């Protein structure tokens, strides 16, 4: 895996049962692996750092990132979604050391039954 | 007088008393439930210590010009939920739990029930009364349906709004629930 | 391993199947494990004694502690929830040897499936 | 043995033991205390009865308490579970010593019946 | 020796599901015998079954019922007896050696209910 | 080991029927399935099976359906005898014949999609 | 040796379709899958189909979709024969052509989302 790979950062709020060394997939094909997860001692929030293969390198700065289960009884894996790319207007590309913003979160088998008729 | 049992006793009695006095007018005009919920109950419930939880750490950042608006809109929201909730009235009982000695803590859980022969098997609804410092009398600040809370599901659901928008986001969007009823009684 | 440990006590009344040495987590990341479980001979109420590391040590007492399950056929664990700090009303950061005031019961199955859909 | 453990015995009757076996755990509030001993029938009425034991440290239980069998997880062992009742001092209550019987009881759960009474 | 001398009984059915031989028979959760034979009637194509009961229990009125139900949630199958009540003058016929039960119930299959309702 | 005789049938959605799977009537096993194949003119599935010879009074009006045993267990085909009456030709079955009507398998996705309209 | 040839098509969400999977029609296997990949621009996945030669003569209009097996099985790319019509439904699928219509996979949270909320 000698090919260089560049890294990105993100923050969540309730990741669930995610675990290190899990795949990142686009459309259904694997691309990059997840590196590190931790907390912050100032506000207490889950923070993740991941790496991306260098070949794919033309992303708009607007995109989506969300986690979702696998198959039916499988584990967890991130899911990226390409956003809208607008000509003329400013969009540019994702370089190193950046961060993706708007993200969703997991779901655990209690809040469902909760919201069910409250 | 700090015994919560006697307070809950008189509260249930007065509630069902004022409730019994109306049968057709309430369903002819839903504007009476939102009235009677304020006519009682609310003197026994506390708003500050309740509405403080849903905010979270962000409370340490709220400006004095913003706190009062949220604190005011919270009651106006809270009325409608309990208003709509009251849609049953089958003359059901409320067997209070038995007496017990001195509480060994300033936080105490108390339980009631409700039974009727016309409906499904019964259900229990725990309550929490907090023993404050020098407030003399005590108030209630929560309700537990059955293994499920009512401040837990809402503490995180109104989430990402707090990260991106802010307190300003929750304001106005809270009151924006309109005034309605149900046509399926 | 680094073990500058604190200990804390809590009480309950129904704990499902929480066996000994189970993990405890905040927001989805592990921060300690339960230690000693016993019963009380005065009134019969289960009591738990847990321990915490020293890196994270700024919790205000106005906090909650509940029990929940993992996945669909996993093992139970203890979730935590942080509150706010404010003078007069609620102060006193947790010192070593204290008890967590709040608690919530365990979720039971069969009961609700009998209750609803009746 | 489990080192000494002095114990005593109790009796009960039921109506449908489901799938309970021998040497099964008895627990209160999710904490185990004693195990079950013997199960048998009645040649005069055909109603299952059970004889269980209890470790002798715990020496305070009111006469009015409940027993009920149940299942764990969603597909595992079936275990008994008792619930302490409230005692009234000024009235007539009693503790339980060796060779007594518990008053009330509960039945068991089963499929088929409910799934055919509803949504049929 | 598995057991003492016993005695046999016969019954009929309409669809026995996946009931295999060497299956238990129980009352109230306790087992009291086994299953002997299952066969077919070459004149009307209706399945019949023959089973046995140990000589210990020796008092069952004729009015009773028999049914099939699944073991646990995802297991095997086991016959289930159900006793009537004791009423002299009216129902007297004691279960002798080699008789047939009057009333019976049928089995249950999965995909049929989906078509029956909730479709 | 018996002297067996063979029958033909056509279908529409085999639903993962594997060769050598039992054939049952009223829950009792009788014959075995021989093989399955395709047609080079209509592109439809056909099935050849064989039956024991002692049973020999199943008339023409009859059915074949597909169904699965247990919850997520195996699957097989169930035969269904039809009520016989006088006047009309009974038509007893002999070797090398074919069944007329039948039924098809079931697919999961469509039921879900129908539950949500 | 399978004297086979190749076909090409597109998709958008392939769920979990690893290589070496059947290409069944009516519950009968008649091919395989060799390669899946991604175009270095629009970022839309594409696949490579291989079928044997006896089953030729297929109208250029048909259908192709993805399905799962049983309850907790795997996944198998399935086909649906279209229709043959004179004049405006002509020709066949020669060596190395493209399929028109598609039908994406199915995910869990879409269902739960359409329900509840």
């Amino acid at each position: 895996r000698t090919e260089p790979t560049y890294t990105l950062y993100a923050t969540f709020d309730n990741i669930g049962g995610l675990k290190a060394r899990s795949p990142v997939s686009i459309g259904g094909v694997v691309v990059g692996r997840v590196a590190d997860i931790t907390l912050d001692p100032k506000t207490y929030l889950p923070r993740v750092t991941l790496e991306i293969e260098q070949r794919y390198n033309h992303i708009p700065d607007t995109s989506s990132l969300s986690i979702r289960t696998s198959g039916l009884l499988g584990e967890q894996y991130l899911a990226l979604n390409v956003g809208f790319e607008d000509p003329e207007l400013g969009t540019a590309i994702l370089k190193d050391g950046d961060t993706i913003q708007d993200t969703k979160s997991a779901m655990v088998l209690e809040d469902l039954i909760g919201q069910f008729l409250y | 007088q700090t015994n919560p049992y006697k307070l809950m006793d008189e509260a249930a009695q007065k509630t069902f008393d004022r409730l019994k006095n109306e049968q057709p007018q309430i369903r002819a005009n839903p504007d009476y439930l939102r009235t009677i919920v304020d006519q009682e109950l609310l003197p026994y419930v506390q708003v500050k210590y309740a509405g403080a939880l849903v905010l979270g750490q962000y409370y340490k950042s709220a400006t004095p010009a913003q706190r009062e608006a949220y604190f005011a809109a919270f009651r106006e929201y809270l009325k409608q939920a309990y208003g709509q909730a009251l849609a049953m009235y089958h003359g059901q009982t409320y067997q209070i739990a038995p007496e017990q000695p001195l509480g060994d803590k300033t936080i105490v859980p108390i339980r009631v029930t409700i039974i009727d022969p016309n409906g499904r098997p019964p259900v229990r609804l725990d309550f929490q009364w907090r023993k404050n410092s020098q407030t003399g009398n005590w108030q209630a600040y929560d309700m537990i349906a059955e293994g499920v809370s009512m401040i837990t599901t809402k503490q995180n659901e109104w989430g990402t709004l707090l990260r991106t928008k802010g307190i300003d986001g929750l304001t106005a969007q809270l009151k924006s629930i309109s005034q309605q009823k149900i046509t399926l009684e």
